[PDB]
């Protein structure tokens, strides 16, 4: 791991030796190429509720990010705004998403557990920044896809929102 | 059906993806890629299911 | 605190009224209650 | 919010307007009959085709888009097209008789009958429109409708539109390969609108999309539908910065102001990289310092006119995909160590970068190969003094033996305004030449 | 108790606050979703100096944000800490500034900025005792200078007396990504001379520099690059929220950093700044925090420190250290790099000791410099701009916004007389 | 103690629905009449504007009146439309036909007999009267017409009662009629002489309240109508509820009417604050201070900073403090003494209610008589001059049995009601 951090900090060196670029791969960025080549434009979209608000959790599977999209009610009074959360790779914990000061990268040890596609079930709470999402249904391609992992998607009665009670 | 109603021709396309950067003159196969080239080409939008199985048989 | 800074100083009965009004259901197992609960109750 | 009103004009505004919104209903998974698939989620930003699409309480995505064209050949082709449902049923105005390679016809005499409507579908959809950032007008300056039909619109939007951001893509006349004889003339009167009315101009030219198609597209016969294509993926990645979020995102003003120095030159080079075909595409370690390099070599030009036979003025790069922040740096680096192409003294910085995090998509069968990034250079440069030479001595070659000139002169139109376009030419020619002289 | 309101100014400000405001909700507690959730008394202590309490049981920052795009403003408020921001406080313009400095300071950013100004004297009247106003903008851009410019003149006439603080990202020839920086700087710094107490430059060329070098990083975006600069953000106002041995206020280091008026421009720095392989291998100390924090490739605005000669510093120390051992290292670069600094002006370095550091942090450093180097980045950017105004290249679209030609040449005349100012002070001699 | 009311006009009765299903729910009242409040204090003066009938059922005090038969159906049907009495609905065959001239002297006049037939009925069933309330609007023609007619009325009949209307001024860019001119002009001159107190409230800023406060996509006139319908429940929020500093109608209008023809007063409420706004704002009685003086959030079209400040009142709700209630006042006039009258120093009275509106800590509601008024009263009489000097509009008012002498009369009230406005505003000690 360091190891190979270190050949890839001397061949950045070299490449700006002599004006050129760096030929191979880091680890992470080969997964995220195959990842990006096999599951591009291939989104998981999980309805759900937080504080009586409708959010729809779209899962990129090219890079395991989630982005929180808020749905509107009729004079519900909130700002018109959808995106509640931008496309990134929310960790299970909140406080990993901020980076050591000394470091500016991931702590020493493994990376951190991230929410994933198993993690986002129906009929769950799903943690997202310390906001429980209640996830109750999802849509046709979703469902498939998670029946065919093997976990199942049944949808369930949506929980009360700002709309009933306006 | 749809060639006899637009005067469709894939042939000389075809040939050219089978000839072109090449210097085989001739093999009488070519890519998919280069296939739904040609199918652009002469504009037939066909859904991707319908591509795959044309190039599968 | 409820004498020493409250100035309240009433009977043991309205002591304990007044310790329940912010330590029941809302405690931890230590007895403690967050400023999320105190703003709570305060602004209940 | 931060819309954008597309005005396509004559034959060639018609092919690349529908080559741009295939292209844009496949970015925002929108099909062809103006609806989402309601089943799977592309993961587009839920108001990213409020740019280019227009909602309805059914569900349905209107383009922001005004076909105008004189004669109804390409306009029921797109009526009974595939996207016969995408389009609404107005904005999509064909006339009764085309101009006839007569900037004259498309200015005075089918041109007047004609811009009424086409303004009033114009104010139609600013009145739709909330956030309109501006006007993108594409078009051939070389035919008779998007010459003489253009420059009307133009200076019609100019006028009742106040200064509102104008993009004139425009396909001129190549040095060679040249479709119609009268298209020097129809290029020579309709650039009068192309240095007052248009607010940058963008060359757009066939031979250069044909010589980059040849050898990179891995295809020996292309034609005008993957010309289009290529067309309206560079437009695609141009407003994608407005469109999609990005670490620099700029707008119609900032890629404006950045890159238009003085009111008379706003004609900018245009390229595009990696244009790489499917065999091609896997093969190549297609790395952000390898994509600038290729954007600046000269075979790679959209517009064929060589960079190092004159003074880069501008460029401004709009990146899409994993573009790291510090890639375009040392790209700009390596661009400035490597002596192939300079800069005018009086303009240092020269240098704009505009990073997208949507990767570019690929129409199915189509032109690009599906790549993880690709960037598209806007380039101001002294080289376009080449290309205004070329089309001005071919334009006095046949105003010296006035050929074709009693064509334009017979409906109503003076002689004099051909001898006024050619001093404009001539001035244009001489400010190139006082810019891009050292200080 | 005495507060600091902050104001983001632009795509670079917005992104920047964007991330201190994370960086301080980490220091204070502050739950993602605005809740206090803090295990220590600390972190409570003094949160209202950014922070001012609603009636949920959270805390709302006292953050004024701007821009004329509002894809910037959607784009920090979809943050994991965008939530926290109070949503009236997100003023915005429909159409954009263009990256235009006459366009965001005079049609656009002269119009919204009423609205701007009504917002910050409600954050300022909320504020039982405001100390200062700091605000966070790139001087390349349109609206992050131009109207931040205008929103810095006007909140001094207001506030004659309180602190502006400035943290201004100057633009690199080697990082430019526009042509008119040369432009916006020098129609910003006359203004930034003239109605900030003290403004601190950053450049975007020093921070990649950073992490390539000290911290090895391959490939990553503008996050971790503003993480940086959120740091020392966080750390310059230290002692205000955490008691300390030696505290310090804004005001004691623009009276020990500002020798003459004119005279506020300041290179950054931060220690430690270790790569995530040589952590375990590196021996947090005072000594190497004070070797790291003078160090010439540390500093975080790319202009060559050791060329100049040092007016006056300052270093911010968070954590628990002993106070000789801070000091005496002080005395140790002053004897051993005397001819580095201006002998007529003894003990050039203020000394601050904060008890509490960063989260994660044994011991840090916060580092400020009026160096007499800044006007070496001054006339190379000059040079760019009298190039340009030789040929009047790019003016007309600044002359068409309303803008005469005479203040390019007023802004060039105080930029020129600035950079005169440094030079014959480090030219002086006792 | 007890206060009587009426409504005129589907503006008017549209708001005094509002106004009862707000005052139902304060006071634990379900449409069907009987009592669920949990606590006591509601049943304790729930007489103030309830009576109730053998059976316990309370029933509204109210006075419902309009010449068109149309909303009195619509407001009947309604939620809350089983709390009025059924002989309460007093309408005619014919409509008001948007004319204040047979609105007040023909079809209103042969109507307002029974109105004020019921209107002494409730005076009697009451002890004795704390005062009457009108809800309407000047703009129309029932709203107008005859709800002037019974303001006159009851001027006659009980003069030392209280009379407080709560009147709705047309704006231009909300006229939705082209005799709104006329009527303005023919009903709130005699509104000057025959109301102890009057309340303009301007749908412009009602619906910039929800432009910019509330922030609703498609607000109604329900929305509209429960902001005012906020105010005209906490007006006689110390008469219904014990507090540390009580008032009531007379106390507001001896602190508030410096001279008898200057009693038009603009309104305020100021926990407005949207659903996505409240999550993050910090609910306090500073904060309430701050917002209740803000010009956008009046619920009147116009800027109180063109003008200065006679008097104003501010009826706080909630159990509170008295130092930030009355200190906050005092630097208010501190430092904004060029906004208000030398001559009167200390203009704000306060007043402390103990009972909070339901889901709210703290409230507060605004009475302001600032001398901004004469710019609405002056910008109505030049669109009446300008209907005049051309004739147009008159022959119906001429048919119904207006004359012109009348209409003069009425411009002239209204530029000695501006003057006298004008000649406070610039007056100097
Ligand atoms: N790039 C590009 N240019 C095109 C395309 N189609 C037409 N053109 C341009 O159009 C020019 C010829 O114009 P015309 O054939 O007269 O078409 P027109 O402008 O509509 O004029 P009319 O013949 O009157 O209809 C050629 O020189 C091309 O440059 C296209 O699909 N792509
Ligand atoms: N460190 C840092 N610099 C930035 C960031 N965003 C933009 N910049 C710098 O700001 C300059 C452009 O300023 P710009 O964002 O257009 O200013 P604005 O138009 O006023 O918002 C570029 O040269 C960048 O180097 C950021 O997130 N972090
Ligand atoms: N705030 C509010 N205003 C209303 C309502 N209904 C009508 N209006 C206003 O009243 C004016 C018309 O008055 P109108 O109903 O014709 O009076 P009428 O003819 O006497 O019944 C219009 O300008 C409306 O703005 C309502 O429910 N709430």
């Amino acid at each position: 791991e360091e190891h190979l951090q270190m050949r890839r900090v001397i061949e950045v060196q070299a490449a700006t030796r002599s004006g050129t670029h760096a030929s191979l791969l880091t680890p992470a960025e080969r997964t995220k190429a195959r990842d990006f080549y096999e599951y591009d434009r291939n989104v998981l979209r999980f309805y759900a509720v937080w504080e009586k608000r409708k959010f729809r959790i779209l899962f990129y599977l090219a890079d395991g990010s989630i982005a929180v999209l808020f749905d509107k009610a009729e004079n519900d009074g909130r700002d018109p705004y959808p995106i509640f959360v931008s496309r990134r790779r929310i960790p299970k914990e909140a406080r990993a998403v901020l980076l050591s000061p000394e470091t500016l990268n991931q702590p020493q040890g493994p990376p951190p557990a991230c929410v994933r596609a198993e993690d986002l079930r129906t009929g769950t709470s799903v943690d997202i920044l310390t906001r429980p999402f209640f996830i109750y249904d999802c849509d046709e391609h979703t469902r498939a896809y998670m029946e065919a992992r093997g976990i199942p998607q049944p949808a369930v009665a949506v929980p009360l929102c700002e709309e009933d009670e306006i | 059906a749809l060639v006899q109603s637009n005067r469709i021709c894939l042939s000389p396309v075809l040939r050219d993806f089978d000839r072109v950067r090449k210097g085989i003159y001739e093999h009488r196969t070519c890519t998919r890629t280069r296939f739904a080239r040609g199918l652009a080409t002469q504009n037939i939008m066909l859904p991707p299911e319908q591509l795959q199985l044309l190039i599968r048989k | 605190s409820l004498n020493t800074v409250l100035h309240f100083n009433m009977d043991k009965k309205d002591e304990d009224t007044l310790v329940s009004l912010l330590f029941d259901g809302i405690e931890d197992e230590n007895g403690d209650i967050t400023y999320k609960q105190f703003q709570e109750f305060v602004d209940s | 919010m931060r819309e954008a009103i597309c005005i396509h004009i004559g034959q060639a505004g018609c092919q690349v307007g529908n080559a741009c919104w295939e292209l844009f209903c496949l970015e925002h998974g929108i099909q062809p009959d103006g609806s989402m698939p309601s089943d799977k989620c592309i993961g587009v930003e839920d108001d990213a085709f409020n740019t280019f699409f227009s909602e309805t309480g059914a569900g349905k995505h209107v383009p922001r888009c005004l076909f105008l064209d004189l004669e109804p050949t390409v306009v029921d082709e797109v009526r009974t097209g595939t996207y016969r449902q995408l389009f609404n049923p107005e904005q999509l105005v064909s006339g009764k008789e085309d101009a006839a390679n007569n900037y004259a016809r498309g200015h005075y005499t089918i041109g007047k009958e004609i811009v009424d409507l086409a303004l009033d579908r114009i104010r139609k959809l600013a009145d739709n429109c909330t956030g309109l950032q501006g006007f993108m007008v594409f078009h051939a300056v070389g035919g008779g409708t998007g010459s003489g039909l253009g420059a009307l619109l133009l200076e019609r939007l100019s006028v009742d539109y106040g200064k509102k951001s104008k993009l004139g893509y425009t396909v001129y006349p190549s040095p060679q390969v040249s479709t119609a004889v009268v298209e020097p003339y129809n290029c020579v009167l309709s650039t009068h609108s192309l240095l007052e009315h248009t607010d940058v101009a963008t060359m757009l030219d066939n031979e250069a999309i044909y010589d980059l198609t040849r050898r990179s597209l891995d295809i020996e016969r292309p034609s005008y539908t993957n010309v289009n294509r290529l067309i309206g993926q560079v437009v695609s990645s141009l407003t994608a910065s407005l469109r999609f979020d990005g670490a620099l995102n700029v707008d119609l003003t900032e890629f404006q102001t950045n890159l238009v120095p003085y009111p008379r030159i706003h004609f900018v080079l245009t390229s595009y990289a990696p244009v790489v075909s499917a065999e091609k595409a896997y093969h190549e370690q297609l790395s952000v310092a390898d994509i600038t390099n290729s954007v600046f070599e000269p075979a790679g030009m959209l517009t064929k006119c060589d960079p190092r036979h004159g003074k880069y003025m501008s460029c401004c790069l709009m990146y899409r995909g994993d573009v790291v922040p510090k890639d375009v740096n040392a790209a700009i680096a390596t661009i400035k160590t490597k002596r192939t192409i300079q800069f005018v003294d009086w303009c240092p910085t020269g240098f704009k970068c505009g990073i997208n995090y949507q990767p570019p998509t690929v129409v199915p069968g189509g032109d690009l190969a599906k790549v993880q990034r690709a960037v598209c250079m806007i380039a101001n440069s002294t080289a376009i003094a080449e290309v205004f030479a070329r089309i001005d001595h071919k334009f006095d070659l046949m105003y010296s033996k006035r050929a074709f000139v009693h064509w334009y002169v017979g409906e109503g139109m003076e002689e004099g305004e051909f001898s006024e376009a050619r001093e404009d030419l001539a001035a244009l020619e001489k400010d190139y030449e006082e810019v891009g002289a050292e200080s | 108790m005495r507060e600091i309101v902050s104001c983001q100014a632009g795509q670079c400000g917005n992104q920047i606050g964007s991330k201190f405001w994370e960086v301080i909700s980490d220091e204070h507690g502050v739950d993602p979703t605005g809740t206090y959730q803090g295990d220590s008394d600390l972190q409570l202590e003094r949160i209202n100096v950014y922070f001012d309490e609603s009636s949920g049981g959270r805390y709302v920052p006292r953050a004024v944000l701007m821009d004329l795009e509002p894809g910037t403003m959607d784009s920090v408020r979809a943050g994991p800490y965008g939530q926290l921001f109070r949503p009236d406080n997100f003023i915005f313009g429909q159409s954009g500034a263009g990256n235009n400095w006459a366009k965001g300071h005079y049609t656009e950013g002269a119009e919204l900025i009423d609205s701007v100004l009504d917002v910050c004297r409600k954050e300022a009247e909320s504020c039982d005792c405001l100390q200062g106003f700091q605000l966070s903008h790139s001087l390349g851009g349109g609206t992050g200078s131009g109207m931040g410019t205008l929103l810095i003149s006007k909140l001094r006439e207001e506030y004659p007396d309180r602190i502006m603080m400035t943290f201004s990202v100057i633009p690199s020839p080697r990082v430019s990504d526009t042509v008119v920086e040369p432009y916006n700087t020098t129609l910003s710094v006359h203004q930034l001379v003239e109605n900030s107490d003290e403004s601190m430059c950053i450049d975007n060329e020093a921070l990649y520099d950073i992490c390539f070098r000290t911290l090895k990083l391959t490939t990553p975006t503008f996050g971790d690059l503003n993480h940086l600069v959120a740091a020392v953000m966080s750390g310059v106002t230290c002692c205000l929220r955490f008691p300390g041995q030696l505290n310090s206020d804004l005001r004691k280091l623009a009276v020990n950093l500002v020798p003459f008026p004119r005279l506020h421009f300041f290179m950054m720095g931060f220690a430690p700044l270790t790569s995530r392989g040589s952590q375990q291998y590196r021996g947090l100390s005072v000594a190497e925090l004070t070797q790291q924090m003078f160090d010439a490739k540390n500093m975080m605005q790319a202009a060559d420190p050791r060329h100049g000669r040092y007016l006056t510093a300052s270093a911010l120390f968070r954590g628990r250290m002993s106070t000789k051992e801070v000091d005496e290292q002080m005395l140790n670069v002053q004897n051993k790099n005397s001819s580095y600094f201006i002998e007529w002006i003894p003990n050039n370095i203020k000394s601050s000791i904060c008890d509490i550091p960063p989260k994660g942090l044994k011991m840090s450093v916060t580092f400020i410099g009026n160096n007499t180097c800044i006007q070496e980045m001054f006339r190379r950017v000059g040079e760019q701009f009298t190039g340009m105004f030789r040929r009047k290249a790019f003016l007309h679209w600044y002359t068409g916004e309303g803008m005469d030609e005479m203040e390019f040449t007023e802004a060039e005349s105080n930029m020129n007389d600035l950079v005169s100012e440094y030079q014959q002070y480090q030219d002086a001699t006792v």
